[PDB]
RNA sequence: AAAUACCGGCACGAGACCGAUAGUCAACAAGUACCGUAAGGGAAAGUUGAAAAGAACUUUGAAGAGAGAGUUCAAGAGGGCG
RNA sequence: GUGCGAAUCGGUCGUCCGACCUGGGUAUAGGGGCGAAAGACUAAUCGAACCAUCUAGUAGCUGGUUCCCUCCAAAGUUUCCC
RNA sequence: UGGUAAGCAGAACUGGCGCUGCGGGAUGAACCGAACGCCGGGUUAAGGCGCCCGAUGCCGACGCUCAUCAGACCCCAGAAAA
RNA sequence: CCGCCGCAGGUGCAGAUCUUGGUGGUAGUAGCAAAUAUUCAAACGAGAACUUUGAAGGCCGAAGUGGAGAAGGGUUCCAUG
RNA sequence: CCGACUUAGAACUGGUGCGGACCAGGGGAAUCCGACUGUUUAAUUAAAACAAAGCAUCGCGAAGGCCCGCGGCGGGUGUUG
RNA sequence: CCUACUAUCCAGCGAAACCACAGCCAAGGGAACGGGCUUGGCGGAAUCAGCGGGGAAAGAAGACCCUGUUGAGCUUGACUC
RNA sequence: CCAAGCGUUGGAUUGUUCACCCACUAAUAGGGAACGUGAGCUGGGUUUAGACCGUCGUGAGACAGGUUAGUUUUACCCUACU
RNA sequence: CGGCCGGAAAGGGGGCCGCCCUCUCGCCCGUCACGCACCGCACGUUCGUGGGGAACCUGGCGCUAAACCAUUCGUAGACGAC
């Protein structure tokens, strides 16, 4: 007979293989759709997801009850220093779908990307292109090389650059970085991939991919959670008390008759480290990373236009679980996927960027520095020590 | 007395036997499957490392509800266990194979175990007390192991 | 008295019977072991070889267990063993 | 809930100077006992204990009913019948 | 014959199934053809002959029909008035 | 031990939730989760999470996990191996 | 001069915390049933069922009433009235 | 969300229920609800933790209902004592 | 009419399916899947054994007549799904 | 035999002029006759120095890795895995 009372179904059907994504590193799926008409550039960057903050900004839509009004915000940093290009892949279009015509790194590869390609880097001899790098310094060589870029600009429709990031320069454990081919949207095939080898062994900094007040979509693995029960996987109703065999889990798990039990039926098992794309996520800022000029370093990133302190986005005691934010970040408007630490593949939108919201131009009153590790009271040092007077160990 | 198998020759090989000996029969013929054909110095420091958990066994028959360890890898096979009463006795039993070669005049670090092969022995009978004044039997599953070394460069 | 009866008893002889899941419950330390408060219930269990000649001595092991050697027509019979 | 257990375990409960609890001794025995009565209890057995025998009880009702080939080959209808 | 009807209940005649394989009906106890020792060749029945799948791969004959729910082979497996 | 001619029968098994015995798959699986808790060093010894000694930390907490008995057991007592 | 347990009252005091753990009644307004305590289907029913005091019938003056027993100058009530 | 014991993995030890053969579906027909047949979907070793859709899962020769010229306990204005 | 994409609620009383009312709501449509779904629960109702009542029966007892109390076992196999 | 000039959807055996170059043979008729003429007879004739797997010889041109375990981490985790 009928469900008694209708309600609607716990979980979606789209994410059905709730699985450990077989990439740690968020995949793009889809890049932007390139007009020949556009000045060349990339399209996607890789950052690292550092903490997480308030803002203070004023509210600048008419009509709304919070026009011209302050709001306090939640939004991300993320640590993108910038990246390494390393490599042009072209690629084929096909009548099976898109196939990988020619891939060409540059000559000298940094021990950053190199250790991507070992299992064991302190077992390894390091050979890893270095019959390769002989290719670009003899006139055998060079006369190959420049015939795979003219093969490749007749041929290939879609070019892609290898990108690695740039690990030493980040807080972390790790020094293997993490290789990306980043798709170069511009011009035609042969100013994209005169640009790319103009590009190869040099930095792509944020500023040259995203700008400020942008809508990108962001790519990442969700945080991990384990083995979970339904209630908590698919958060279906908790069954009564008085349930002799455990009333954390779903009642009926199929009719009789169709005499299975059926692929919509939720049941228990891996929750979190899901791969997902956030889309509309918007820049409120790309920072400045930590520099010297004149003797004296540069600090000032969360100095907004009317708080004008020289205190970083670098909280009291750092970023909890990740460390010293010391390059150039990109800080976005509430919660992104994945936990402290996690390589979070970024991507300009796939989507024509038309509303009131997402136009908006964001002007910072006061970037929160208080500490994260417990109730923080103090945004800077001085404050704190300005406030307390002299403690004991003075 | 008979083994199943013969050697090629005789003169270039020693045996060593155990009847009735109480390790489990899955266990031996696992761990017994793993040392089939190793140089006996390869076959005692594999036992060892079994003993001390470095080395595992991989449970390629009787792996029912046996659990996944990654070591088992090394074997091309996901399920494996470190059989240490197993090992054990089928390291004696080296140890007594390389006592009948030194015996028999033959060089003991050119041995090769080419024939090895785990028979269940008579079952030993204790009970279990179940609920509804029920007794069952909590038999024990023995083995005969009885293997041949055989000289290889 | 005799002729008649006699699945107990003491002896015997025999068989187109049974051949160790058969024939008595019992071929054997069987009305035993064991079970039940009791009345009662009630098993399983034959076979080395012609002869113990039942494997000295050596060897590895803490040992059970082996490897040799030896007995024997045979251990392809090694003490619950045709 | 193939248990610790052929009735147990935990919390929570009822009663706790009295128609109180309790050990030993003693009496009542199977269409009998005993019952502040539930067909309760009478040795894990109770709307008639258990044991052996009568007994291989009877069954128009279930189940099974052991080699081969060769030939012939049905009936489920009539009449009477607790 | 009863029943609104029923793969319902009850009769008459004959043939089946049960007791019976075999070709055909995709698949069926009963429909259709045809009843069977073990084989070779030949030929048919009922059914078929795009491909599955043996056989139209004939220069088959004449029409009829367009369906945004086509139609397509006894029993037989889905429709009427309008 | 068997062929032939006769004689005789406790004479042919796949079933009976058959009888008795044996053995599988299940399966190296369920399991070895009631009552707070062990640790360090040494000794004996082929061998020690479990034995013994010392030291620590705990528990029963006199309605005891204490010291004695009655029923019942029947040598379980005690030493040595 | 020997005092041995309490009781009441006051001051001050702590971050209003104090039967600091432990021990240790939720309460009220009503209906139904059985007065109550007691008892009961050991192993699914603790109840409103049973019992109970109170009440009321009935039998019987012993060669008797009620009852047992195969039996008897038998036996229980009955060491009774 | 936290905690204790599990489950979990390992060393050692190690059962049982169950079991024609077995084990992917859809429709068809069929003893009128197929794991097997037909016609289509299709189909890749060996496995671990889970789970309760299915095996018309296991458990016990339906306690219901009917039949039997099968009973029992009980009742009485049944019959015969 | 094309149309099942997406919704179709919170409660009082009742074991209830059903009904009825309150209130919210875009709307508070109707159904199937062994009258989906008990090794998923729950056990309120029916539906054992204890008891009360009314009617019925001489009685034992009967009552889709009310009432109260009443054990909800197993997955570790194969598949399916995760 | 040295180069010129061609080829992405799953890149190929091509076509050109120049020479070091060897013949005036090949193709079509007609001459000269010869070659196991194996005595009537089957898997003959190809692609084919085929595909795959072992090693035996030999001359150039050359190549000096990694994965897994163990350890470690905790962005992961029942265990593997990551």
């Amino acid at each position: 007979s009928h469900r008694k009372f209708s309600a609607p179904r716990h979980g979606s059907l789209g994410f059905l293989p709730r699985k450990r994504s077989s990439r740690h590193r968020g995949k793009v799926k889809s890049f932007p759709k390139d007009d020949p008409s556009k000045p060349v550039h990339l399209t996607a960057f890789l950052g690292y997801k550092a903490g997480m903050t308030h803002i203070v900004r004023e509210v600048d839509r008419p009509g709304s009850k919070v026009n011209k009004k302050e709001v306090v915000e939640a939004v991300t940093i993320v640590e993108t220093p910038p990246m390494v290009v390393v490599g042009i892949v072209g690629y084929v279009e096909t009548p099976r779908g898109l196939r990988t015509f020619k891939t060409v790194f540059a000559e000298h590869i940094s021990d950053e990307c190199k250790r991507r390609f070992y299992k064991n880097w302190h077992k390894s001899k390091k050979k890893a292109f270095t019959k390769y790098c002989k290719k670009w310094q003899d006139d055998a060589g060079k006369r190959q090389l420049d015939k795979d870029f003219s093969s490749m600009k007749k041929y290939c429709q879609v070019i892609r650059v290898l990108a690695h990031t740039q690990m030493r320069l980040l807080p972390l454990r790790q020094k293997k970085a993490h290789l990306m081919e980043i798709q170069v949207n511009g011009g035609t095939v042969a100013e994209k991939l005169d640009w790319a080898r103009e590009r190869l062994e040099q930095q792509v900094p944020v500023s040259q991919v995203f700008g400020q007040d942008e809508m990108i979509d962001v790519i990442g693995v969700t945080k991990g959670k384990g083995y979970k029960g339904v209630t908590s996987r698919w958060h279906t109703k908790k069954l009564p008390r008085k349930t002799h065999r455990g009333l954390r889990k779903v009642a009926c798990i199929g009719a009789w008759h169709p005499a299975r039990v059926a692929f919509s039926v939720a049941r228990a098992g891996q929750k979190g480290y899901h791969h997902r794309t956030e889309i509309n996520k918007k820049i409120y800022k790309i920072g400045q990373g930590y520099l010297i000029k004149d003797g004296k370093l540069i600090k000032n990133n969360a100095s907004t236009d009317y708080d004008l302190s020289d205190k970083s986005i670098n909280p009291l005691g750092g970023f909890v679980h990740y460390g010293e934010v010391t390059n150039d970040f990109v800080m976005l408007k509430g919660c992104v996927v994945g936990t402290k630490k996690r390589v979070l593949t970024l991507r300009k939108s796939l989507l024509v960027q038309t509303k009131r919201r997402a136009l908006e131009k964001i002007d910072l009153k006061f970037i929160d520095t208080t500490s994260k590790f417990g109730h923080g009271r103090f945004q800077t040092v001085e404050e704190k020590k300005a406030f307390m007077g002299p403690l004991k160990k003075d | 007395v008979r083994y199943s198998l013969d050697p090629e020759n005789p003169t270039k090989s020693c045996k060593s036997r155990g009847s009735n000996l109480r390790v489990h029969f899955k266990n031996t013929r696992e761990t017994a499957q793993a040392i089939k054909g190793m140089h006996i110095r390869k076959a005692t420091k594999y036992l060892k490392d079994v003993t001390l958990k470095k080395q595992c066994v991989p449970f390629r028959r009787y792996n029912g509800g046996v659990g996944r360890c990654a070591q088992a890898k090394q074997w091309g096979w996901t399920q494996g266990r470190w059989p240490k009463k197993s090992a054990e006795f089928l390291l004696h039993m080296l140890k007594n194979a390389e006592s009948n070669a030194e015996l028999k005049g033959l060089d003991v670090d050119s041995l090769v175990i080419e024939h090895i092969q785990v028979n269940k022995a008579p079952k030993m009978r204790r009970r279990t007390y179940r609920a509804h004044g029920r007794i069952n039997p909590y038999m024990s599953s023995p083995c005969h192991i009885e293997m041949i070394l055989t000289e290889k460069e």
